[PDB]
């Protein structure tokens, strides 16, 4: 009945990995506010929905603030930003 | 118009607990609102994933309020915390719905006239130190007052008792009164 219950609520959100992905919050002038990347490391590079690349360059309790490698308006609030898992190299 | 708190509480998250309260005192729903605001708060506590579920900004409201509503039916909320969490979901402020039950359960602590005790002791003891102890909290009481104790253990302060009120708080331990009394020592000449 409660665990149905929790089921049924959790249900209806769709599922995500907040470890490893994240969403956008406010992307703005080149910074891109994200919630989630919970595992994430300090400069460390991201791959957004439409291609571009990102540093996270804040780490702050509530969003990750990151950096666009490009221009912004392929970026909206609501993408998936996935984690590449390594600091920037070339 | 709205009616006195019987304390005042800070915040924005006070703000809409003292709404809340004003709203149920106006009508006969203070008993019931508390009820379920604790066994709200109990779920959500019990359940981690409904309340990084409310707290997620990503979610749209509407999946919000449908959470909301899907595990307040259960709650038997009839008008009152029904809308107060549809007015929490209205604006961004579900990120601290603990933070305005923890205010409301404040408010009513002192409906109640309840005062928070908190007696320090080195070592537990019971019988004939917790009944003497009750009696010692009770004179301080006015009448129409309730006492919460809540009694803690801690080596640091070698012995004695500290003894803390709502606002009034001594130091009759045995680390503190030798500390002062060796910086007498040092103070002497």
């Amino acid at each position: 009945i409660s665990a149905v219950l929790e089921e049924k609520i959790l249900g209806a959100a769709p599922k995500e990995n907040l470890e490893e992905t994240g969403r956008v919050l406010s992307i703005g002038d080149g910074i891109a506010r994200v919630y989630g990347l919970k595992n994430i490391q300090a400069e460390e590079m991201v791959e957004f929905s439409s291609g571009l690349k990102g540093m996270a360059l804040n780490l702050e309790p509530d969003n990750v603030g990151i950096v666009v490698f490009g221009n912004d308006k392929h970026i909206k609030e609501g993408d998936i930003v996935k984690r590449t898992g390594a600091i920037v190299d070339v | 118009q709205l009616v006195k708190a019987p304390i005042q509480v800070f915040g924005i998250e006070g703000r809409y607990a003292t709404a809340l309260y004003s709203a149920a005192v106006k009508q006969k729903k203070l008993e019931a609102v508390e009820k379920d605001l604790v066994q709200l708060n109990a779920s959500l506590k019990k359940f981690p994933r409904l309340g990084e579920l409310l707290k997620n900004p990503t979610l749209s409201r509407q999946l919000k309020k449908d959470a909301i509503g899907s595990m307040l039916k259960e709650q038997k909320a009839v008008d009152l915390t029904s809308n107060f969490l549809d007015l929490l979901t209205e604006n961004n402020r579900l990120k601290m719905v603990d933070g305005v039950i923890n205010a409301f359960k404040t408010i009513m602590a002192a409906h109640r006239g309840e005062v928070i005790c908190e007696v320090t002791s080195a070592k537990p003891l019971d019988e004939a130190a917790r009944k003497d102890l009750e009696v010692a909290l009770k004179g301080f009481l006015k009448p129409g007052q309730n006492i919460k104790l809540t009694l803690k253990t801690d080596p640091a302060i070698i012995g004695g008792l500290v003894v803390s009120i709502g606002d009034r708080f001594v130091d009759m331990s045995i680390g503190t009164k030798i500390k002062r009394y060796t910086a007498a020592l040092k103070t002497a000449v």
